């Protein structure tokens, strides 16, 4: 399921912004 | 009247924008409690004001992280913009201040914590749910881009639960002042519009697509775009192929069909009728906007609340010293602050 894929991403925790 | 209130919003904001306030407190006022985040330049931390007692979220920017990081114009646009701003789901920054090593804005302190923290535990919010806080987005970017300001930062780990169950938009960090176009690859990678990624210049029509990734990830508990590393987000936004959960309401669909454009001719926010594409929708139509800007609305989720002080509904964090050097840094970069 999609959320089985979300849960086992390495992007679940608190995502960083980026910039240049 | 929206375009008289916004009106005299402006005038209100114009004048601390063109004087804006400096030097209002200084770092000995204050006792630290407990860090409640941590970024690249920076930290958060939970402080109590002794004169008042008040309870504050104190942001401390080390200033030679911020100059090697590039962050120096961003920095002076969050302290310039916060202490002139004014809106119900904007939080307040009461003080700033600086010394030889850092820079410091004092905000008011949401201990409800982050919908990040929320979302995750619960899963997913109903759509009644969703729409409640995406209302607030909607109120929130009406007024910032009325303004002129861009935001650049719209995603969960930014929207903190306040005691009555409002949203409180936190971090000003990528917030600019721009009438027309501008270029700086910034964000956070999910929630980038795929201008950016193309690396055009671009507008606030950024942070409309930026609220249909947001409003996706609240109803379905999943962004619409993610993989293991940024750069396969990327190929996933531009590509741009939305699959929508089946549990998805028909109008839900269609608003983020029309938020997540990749046309910026057909993008909503953007178009010639502006925010009223948004605001009358069908997904919208059960929403009294009015009663939501005057808090008169009930709550769908009230966070525990186990006092001033209390900082349960936020993760813990190493904490680490407040140096601040003998030599004064950086002086003339932020001279203004
Ligand atoms: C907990 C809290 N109560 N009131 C406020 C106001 C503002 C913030 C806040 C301000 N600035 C940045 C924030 O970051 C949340 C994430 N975007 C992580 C992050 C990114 N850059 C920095 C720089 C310094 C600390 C954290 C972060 C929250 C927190 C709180």
């Amino acid at each position: 399921t999609t959320y089985a894929d979300f849960i086992a991403s390495g992007r679940t925790g608190r995502r960083n912004a980026i910039h240049d | 009247s929206v375009k008289e209130f916004l009106a005299k919003a402006k005038e209100d904001f114009l004048k601390k924008w063109e004087n804006p306030a400096q030097n209002t407190a200084h770092l000995d006022q204050f006792e630290r409690i407990k860090t409640l985040g941590t970024g690249s330049f920076g930290r958060v931390m939970l402080v109590k004001h002794m004169e008042t007692g008040n309870h504050y979220a104190m942001k401390i920017l080390d200033k030679q992280k911020v100059v090697k990081l590039k962050q120096i114009e961003h920095t002076l646009n969050e302290k310039r913009i916060l202490q002139a701003v004014n809106f119900p789901f904007l939080v307040k920054l009461e003080f700033s201040f600086k010394d030889n090593s850092n820079l410091y804005m004092v905000m008011e302190y949401v201990p409800g914590g982050e919908m990040f923290s929320h979302l995750r535990r619960i899963g997913r919010f109903s759509e009644p749910h969703a729409r409640f806080y995406a209302a607030q987005i909607v109120l929130t970017f009406e007024y910032l881009h009325s303004l002129d300001l861009i935001y650049r930062d719209l995603k969960p780990e930014n929207l903190l639960i306040d005691q009555q169950g409002y949203i409180q938009v936190t971090d000003f960090g990528f917030a600019k002042r721009v009438k027309g176009r501008t270029w700086t690859l910034c964000g956070t990678p999910e929630y980038l519009a795929p201008e950016i990624i193309l690396s055009k210049g671009y507008n606030k029509a950024v942070d409309w697509w930026a609220l249909g990734v947001l409003i996706y990830e609240m109803a379905a508990g999943y962004p619409p775009f993610f993989a293991d590393q940024p750069i396969q987000i990327y190929e996933k936004i531009v590509s741009g192929k939305v699959r929508f959960p089946s549990h998805f309401s028909s109008d839900l669909k269609d608003l983020l069909r029309n938020l997540l454009q990749v046309d910026l001719t057909k993008r909503f926010g953007n178009l010639k009728n502006g925010v009223n594409d948004i605001k009358n929708h069908k997904w919208f139509a059960t929403t009294d906007w009015i009663a939501i800007y005057q808090r008169k609305v009930e709550a769908p989720f009230i966070p525990k609340f186990k006092g001033p002080g209390d900082t349960s509904n936020f993760d813990d964090y190493e904490e680490e010293e407040i140096r601040v050097s003998i030599n004064e840094k950086c002086g003339k970069e932020f001279s203004e602050f």
